[PDB]
């Protein structure tokens, strides 16, 4: 059983392996999530459709539970693994607490999973940052971000991966209650933000929407094209 | 190369020294012990306006009479908090009493520095926790304030400030604190020092304040209360 | 005296319109007119004013007393009013007599002293001994560019202007607060992103005595000549009035010091040490400001980049979106573009496209045009240039690892 | 050495078991020369003080001085090298000279690591005069029979670089 | 399919395009280019043959008197004397680089006035001896004295009190008050080498000493210590120390001694050979069978690890002084010192900037105090503000010119 200390402090007070994993999260794709008044929207900018790849198996938005979904940015394989562990935990909590999980709870579990992978022996930090959205039992929309460092936070909106900060600055100046007044405005808000990073637009961003009662819905390419035209 | 458990020419562990250094990066936190009670304050250090300031919890409760303030690898603080709560409830379950602040800190400290690489455990901790806990609570002995450093060292203190502003926050605490200080006087003095060290103008949204008193349980001030104090301070 | 010897240039006040036009014709005609007027007047007044009673018989006497082939020698410990010691190029200590023509002042030890060939005698002082390998670094034909030629670098141009132009343009602005004007900016960035362009721009509106260096010509093959060429360079800089010395490609003499084992890699270290000592050491430094350009700021020894010697580290990055269109506008002007070759499209796509790439695409585009026997660039003539100029570049991560 | 310093073998520490080895290469063979021939054994006319930096070589050197009464002869590694070709040659020739003159004395060549370096050479050989100086010193040392009494001892802070010839047989042979 | 370009093709191409007045434009430009050359050629670089004192102040003597100076007063040649045969008028001299000789003493000079070792004025033709020459004082060696007082006092050297006291204990008190070192008989430590990260005031303190040295403060321009011809450097250092041992309480500063000193080796071109020889001469002079006297040495470096051991050991340099990064109080004092001449608003809290500038050095503290009012000048104000200073700190240090950790990076709370 390999039991070497992979991540260990360094002078001036830092954890290299945690930083390095963070950059790996950066080089990924750009993913944006915003919390509306009664809707939570996630989007992603696709590096390349490739004209042969079957778009079905390359989904970078998934549902941990009927009321929780997430988007990520980083090593794919690390992302698929983390999602499986979250999915099983969601069912386990349903089994014991007899109630649907809360976005805050599942975020703590996923965050606690990553925290256990930085400090552990003979392991590598997870190379993904995850954006978790969902509607709690009370109905209040929720948005959570988790970094590889294991720190998790609640946001009105934010962006990970390549083209994160610039997008967030765009979000910071352009986010407002008026922009979150209508569902369409929220959806268009997302698209413009990605367009701030992605070039082609309409055909290079995949969008998904979660409502209070309805489960996750992925916008059709026609719907994405229609919204892009409306913005223009 | 340079195993975690290594000794320097001075007899100093390398990892423990680094971890203590990392503490400085964390935000400020002020804890003052008074006969009327123990008060804690902290700087939230909001990264961005989008982030919800409610989800940055720098002051948690361990029991109805114990509170903690953190600074450092907040990700590392989580496991330390969980152990403290379990130990408190285990003590209540067995002895049908409330664990004293020193006992809880001693239990938490015993978790700090229990790390190794070879022949330790299938998944033991490899590295030291980089976080400095200010334990505050009321026990049979009255109000108690204990600071814990990453080295597993806990020592009751009358007034202390941890974080990036510790040096100078301590200095200010020196010029003002005195034995007969009341809780309100401690809270105000704590708020001023936090205001001085905080670059951003101090308002009601960027600072967490909590207090524990012999009568009341652990209490975390709400926005309405926080505004009232900073109004005069 | 500290003569503020300018670039001795600007003889082209600059024709305002660049499009072949009679306005250009008339203006350049005015330029020629004044130039011819000057030539005529100088020749005429040289011929006229019959001062032919010249030569100031007395100066003829002095020249007579100081014979033919005068020799250059180094003055040494001066003994008496009418006596001093000299050292010829062979390093032989003659004992000469200072004649009356020599001003007893201005003759200090170490000052090159003229001599009479036959009877070694200090005949006159020489205040121009600048190393013929150093005087070749004074720009005397100002490069033809203006801050408007460069584009898309506002923030990165204002920074240099606030330490190479304003401090001598409105120096009251600085003293009013007492902050000493920043001295020395290092322009570090990826290849082909400006750097030298901004250097030439600041050379143009100099108002000073620009000195150009290479970054390798300083290194010399004779032990010590290295760490004396730099000394001579900066001595000349301080002797002349306000100056800016551009030590381009400082990556050459800048490698991080190390406990070496060779000799050349120790002489180079000594050269860097001389540079550091003089730029910020026991001394001072008058109105001498140093501009350094490099491709790799991570290699420079921490020391030659310190916030007391090289402040205001500019960060010339790869051009951004709007800057790309600006540079295309500035580099496509003097071409007869067609009506469907608007450049608002060639931008984007590749995230790697520098200013050098832009100029290459613009030039191998006109060259492409001169292949269908046309002088009006075409959109195909531009779309066939991206596949011929931007190539051989490296690539990145394998798709799938990330999105 | 006109000043004739004032060191004595009680102002020096730990210098025993090597102080005596220097004694029987400096004082005894010069003071009482007869009893060395009494058997027929002569202490080689050279002792090299190889030892890590700042261990006390010059200390024992000035100790052998002062209490010598023999007009200690002093030199300097860097001083030997000179500008005009052969000036160092004259310096060394004379240095071993005026030693037969004022016959009673002992010469100490400090910083020997410089005047003599391992036999690297330049294809130009223009900067190889130091090698000529070192060969001259070696020749002088060779031309010396125990009948004459002018000892030579020198220190080298780094015995590594010394030319593995100055230690051959009859040149500096005893090591301390 | 790229067919070449024919001569007719080029000809037509040169003439189908808008050039109403363009041939004339090019011709006139060429005329201007050829006219500049004529203008400068006829106004070429003249009036540069200086070196002539104005034969007006001494105009009267600036005449046949000069010729009288010439002709008589034969120009002599310098030369030393290696012997003076007693009771035998013959002398032996070594001129300098030419050769040695045997010389007779001219009648005009009494033999007593001429001694062994003094410089004689031998004449050409037959090398006879004339008016002796005083001992030389080399120009390079004599061009090193401070001969001034740099405008830096101890007060301005903030942020380090222990360091300044340590330096003062060896550079000032042991010369300005020998009493304290006799009652205990403590030998004043001599030789202080200052370490420190690049830029901390290591040279600032050296300059500060020069303002109260009340003696010579020869500043070794290390670059001058190395010259082409062998032995030049050793002679340079020997003359340095010989002039040192000629006054009372001389202090010699070797700024950036890393240039002249380094680990010895014989691998690469036999090391530096000449440079190492100069280093060895310096070491011998500092310590050896020739007590130095009343001369002290201060040396500074960025990396002491690359110093030759025979020079780092005590004796040559005793009082090593770390110059570590300033503490909080040190930073506050440094800001206060490099802010007292700035038009800054009174309500500025300098105790906060100090915390916000961790692991910085004095040069950084300056570059922050400056470039702080620079933003004010950019805004066209006249009294900078605390916001300006804070923005300067964020744009100078901590984040300096590169801040990679930013995108969703808030793990330290
Ligand atoms: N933003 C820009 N605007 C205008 N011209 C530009 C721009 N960027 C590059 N160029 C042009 O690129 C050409 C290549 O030379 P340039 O001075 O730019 O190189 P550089 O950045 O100094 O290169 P090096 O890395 O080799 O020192 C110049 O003629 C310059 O005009
Ligand atoms: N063994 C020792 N006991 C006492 N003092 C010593 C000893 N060794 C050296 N010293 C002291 O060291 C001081 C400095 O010179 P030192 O004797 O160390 O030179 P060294 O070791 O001979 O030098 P180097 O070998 O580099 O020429 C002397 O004044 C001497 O008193
Ligand atoms: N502690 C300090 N207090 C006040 N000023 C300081 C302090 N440290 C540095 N400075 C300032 O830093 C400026 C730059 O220092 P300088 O580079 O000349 O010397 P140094 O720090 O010794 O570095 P170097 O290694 O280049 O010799 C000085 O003008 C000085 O005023
Ligand atoms: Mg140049
Ligand atoms: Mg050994
Ligand atoms: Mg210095």
């Amino acid at each position: 059983s390999y039991d070497r200390a992979i991540t260990v402090f360094s002078p001036d007070g830092h954890l290299f392996q945690v930083e390095y994993a963070q950059e790996a999260v950066k080089k990924g794709s750009t993913a944006v999530g915003v919390r509306g008044r009664d809707i939570v929207v996630l989007g992603v900018e696709k590096k390349s459709v490739a004209k042969l790849q079957d778009e079905r198996t390359v989904r970078k938005i998934c549902a941990l539970d009927d009321n929780v979904c997430m988007a990520f940015a980083g090593l794919t394989a690390d992302a698929r693994i983390v999602i499986n562990r979250a999915r099983v935990e969601c069912q386990s909590h349903r089994l014991t607490v007899e109630d649907p999980v809360t976005v805050e709870y599942i975020t703590r579990y996923i965050a606690s999973l990553k925290q256990r992978y930085t400090q552990s022996n003979g392991r590598r930090p997870f190379g993904i940052s995850a954006l978790i959205v969902g509607f709690d039992f009370d109905g209040t929309p929720r948005l959570y971000q988790t970094d590889p460092s294991g720190t998790y936070h609640a946001w009105k909106a934010n962006a990970i991966g390549r083209g994160a900060k610039s997008v967030r600055e765009f979000l910071e100046k352009n986010y407002t209650d008026e922009a979150i007044e209508t569902d369409d405005l929220t959806i268009k808000l997302v698209i413009k933000a990605l367009l701030e990073v992605v070039q082609s637009g309409g055909k290079n961003i995949e969008l998904a929407v979660m409502r209070r009662d309805q489960s996750l819905k992925i916008l059709n390419p026609e719907e994405i094209e229609k919204y892009v035209a409306e913005i223009e | 190369d340079r195993g975690v458990n290594t000794f320097s020419p001075e007899g100093r562990l390398f990892q423990v020294e680094y971890a203590i250094e990392a503490i400085k990066l964390g935000s400020t936190a002020i804890g003052i012990q008074t006969s009327e009670g123990v008060c804690l304050a902290v700087e939230k250090r909001i990264t961005s306006p989008l982030m919800e300031p409610s989800s940055i919890e720098k002051i948690v409760e361990i029991d109805a009479h114990i509170g903690c303030a953190m600074s450092g690898l907040i990700a590392d603080a989580k496991t330390l908090i969980d152990k403290a709560r379990v130990e408190t409830q285990n003590h209540w379950f067995t002895y049908n009493e409330t664990m004293t602040v020193e006992s809880v800190t001693q239990a938490v400290s015993n978790l700090a520095l229990q790390f190794g690489e070879e022949d330790a455990d299938p998944g033991a901790m490899s590295r030291p926790f980089g976080v400095a806990l200010l334990f505050g609570g009321v026990d049979e002995k009255g109000p108690q304030l204990f600071h814990m450093d990453p080295s597993g060292t806990f020592v009751q203190c009358d007034a202390r400030a941890i974080g990036s502003a510790s040096e100078g926050a301590q200095s200010s605490l020196q010029e003002v604190y005195h034995k007969s200080m009341t809780l309100k006087e401690a809270i105000k003095s704590s708020l001023i020092i936090l205001k001085q060290v905080m670059e951003e103008k101090l308002n009601a949204t960027n600072i967490e304040l909590a207090t524990v008193q012999p009568g009341q349980n652990f209490h975390m001030f709400t926005k309405e209360e926080l505004e009232e104090v900073i109004k005069d301070i | 005296k500290k003569t503020k010897g300018p670039d001795a240039a600007s003889k082209l006040p600059l024709v305002t319109p660049h499009t072949q036009c009679r306005l250009k014709l008339l203006k350049l005609e005015r330029i020629k007119d004044y130039l011819l007027m000057e030539e005529e007047f100088i020749r005429n007044q040289e011929q006229m004013k019959p001062l032919e009673e010249k030569q100031e018989e007395e100066r003829s006497k002095v020249d007579d007393l100081r014979g033919t082939p005068m020799s250059v020698g180094t003055l040494e410990e001066i003994i008496d009013d009418n006596h001093a010691i000299v050292s010829t190029s062979v390093g032989s200590e003659h004992y000469v007599s200072i004649l009356s023509f020599v001003d007893k002042d201005l003759l200090e030890p170490g000052c090159s002293v003229l001599l009479n060939h036959k009877v070694h005698a200090v005949i006159g002082v020489l205040m121009d001994d600048t190393d013929p390998l150093v005087t070749v670094m004074k720009v005397e034909k100002a490069p033809q560019e203006t801050y408007a030629d460069i584009g898309g670098l506002d923030n990165q141009i204002q920074e240099i202007k606030e330490s190479v132009e304003l401090p001598l343009t409105h120096p009251e602005y600085y003293e009013e607060m007492g902050i000493k004007p920043p001295k020395g900016v290092i322009l570090y960035g990826p290849p082909g992103t400006g750097k030298t362009l901004l250097a030439k721009a600041v050379a143009n509106q100099t108002s000073a005595t620009f000195l150009r260096v290479v970054g390798s010509e300083l290194i010399q093959k004779y032990l010590g000549d290295g760490p004396k060429l730099v000394r001579e360079l900066f001595r000349v800089a301080e002797e002349h009035a306000p100056s800016i010395v551009f030590i381009d490609e400082i990556d050459a003499i800048g490698t991080k010091r190390y406990d070496s084992n060779s000799g050349g890699e120790r002489e180079i270290q000594r050269t860097m040490l001389e540079l550091l000592n003089q730029l910020d050491g026991f001394d001072s430094r008058g109105d001498v400001k140093v501009i350094m350009a490099t491709n790799r700021i991570e290699t420079l020894d921490p020391a030659l980049i310190r916030p007391g010697r090289i402040d205001r580290k500019i960060e010339f990055p790869l051009p951004d979106e709007k800057t790309k269109k600006r540079i295309f506008q500035i580099h496509t002007s003097r071409m007869t573009l067609a009506d469907d070759v608007t450049l608002d499209d060639l931008i984007m796509a590749k995230d790697d496209l520098s200013g050098a790439d832009i100029k290459a695409i613009c030039t191998e585009a006109g060259l492409m045009a001169l292949r269908e026997r046309r002088m009006k660039v075409t959109n195909e003539d531009f779309k066939k240039s991206k596949e011929n100029v931007l190539y051989k570049k490296q690539e990145g991560t394998p798709e799938g690892l990330y999105l | 050495v006109d000043e004739r310093p004032t060191e004595q073998y009680s102002d020096i520490g730990g210098l025993d078991k090597q102080i005596q080895e220097l004694v029987e290469a400096i004082v005894l063979p010069m003071n009482h020369k007869e009893k060395f021939e009494n058997l027929g054994i002569q202490p080689p006319k050279g002792v090299l003080m190889y030892g890590p930096p700042g261990t006390g070589k010059t200390l024992l050197a000035r100790a052998c001085a002062a209490q010598t009464k023999a007009t200690f002869l002093k030199l300097a590694g860097p001083q030997l090298v000179q500008m005009f070709i052969g000036d160092g040659a004259k310096l060394v020739r004379d240095a071993f000279a005026l030693a037969k003159e004022k016959a009673p004395s002992i010469i100490f060549i400090d910083e020997l690591d410089a005047i003599g370096t391992k036999r690297f050479d330049s294809e130009k050989a223009g900067d190889r005069e130091v090698q000529r100086t070192m060969l001259e010193l070696l020749n002088q040392l060779d031309g010396f029979q125990p009948n004459t009494q002018v000892k030579v001892i020198a220190a080298t802070n780094r015995v590594d670089i010394l030319d593995p010839a100055l230690l051959r047989s009859g040149r500096l042979d005893r090591k301390i | 399919p790229i067919r070449a370009l024919d001569e007719g093709d080029i000809a037509l191409l040169k003439t189908y395009g808008q050039s109403t007045y363009s041939r004339q434009i090019k011709q006139v430009e060429d005329d201007i280019q050829q006219l500049l050359k004529k203008i400068n050629e006829l106004t070429g670089i003249k009036e540069s043959d200086t070196g002539l004192a104005p034969p007006a102040l001494w105009d009267l003597a600036a005449d046949k008197q000069t010729l009288q100076s010439e002709q008589p007063l034969q120009v002599a040649r310098c030369t030393k004397i290696i012997n003076a045969d007693s009771e035998d008028p013959k002398y032996i001299i070594n001129v300098k680089q030419f050769a040695k000789f045997v010389v007779d003493l001219s009648d005009q000079v009494a033999p007593t006035d001429i001694e062994e070792g003094m410089r004689v004025g031998v004449d050409r033709n037959k090398y006879q001896i004339h008016i002796p020459l005083p001992p030389k004082i080399d120009p390079t060696v004599t061009m090193m004295q401070v001969e001034e007082k740099p405008d830096v006092t101890y007060s301005d050297v903030g942020g380090c009190k222990e360091q300044i006291e340590k330096l003062r204990e060896v550079v000032e008190t042991p010369l300005l008050h020998p009493e304290r070192f006799v009652n205990l008989g403590i030998e004043p430590p001599k030789g202080v080498l200052l370490f420190g990260p690049p830029g901390t005031g290591k040279t600032l303190c050296a300059r500060a000493v020069a303002n109260r040295t009340d003696a010579c403060f020869i500043r070794v321009i290390g670059s001058e210590l190395v010259q082409k011809y062998v032995g030049e450097g050793a002679r340079m250092v020997r003359e340095l120390f010989e002039m040192a041992r000629t006054k009372k309480a001389c202090l010699i500063f070797f700024d950036e001694i890393d240039a002249i000193g380094g680990a010895r080796f014989d691998d690469g071109a036999g090391g530096d050979n000449e440079v190492q020889r100069t280093m060895l001469e310096l070491i011998n002079q500092l310590d050896g069978f020739d007590p130095r006297g009343n001369i002290k040495v201060l040396m500074a470096t960025n990396r002491p690890d690359t110093l030759d051991p025979a020079l780092m050991r005590p004796g040559r340099l005793d009082r090593k002084i770390e110059f570590s990064l300033p503490d909080l109080e040190g930073r506050t004092h440094i800001f206060k010192i490099h802010a007292r001449s700035m038009s800054v608003e009174r309500d500025i809290r300098f105790e906060l900037l100090a915390r916000l500038c961790p692991n910085s050095t004095g040069a950084e503290i300056r570059s922050v105090c400056t470039e702080a009012g620079m933003f004010a000048i950019r805004a066209r104000r006249k009294i900078a503000t605390e916001k300006d200073f804070l923005e300067a700190v964020n744009k100078v240090i901590k984040s300096y010119a590169k801040f990679s950790a930013t995108p969703r990076y808030m793990t330290y709370n």
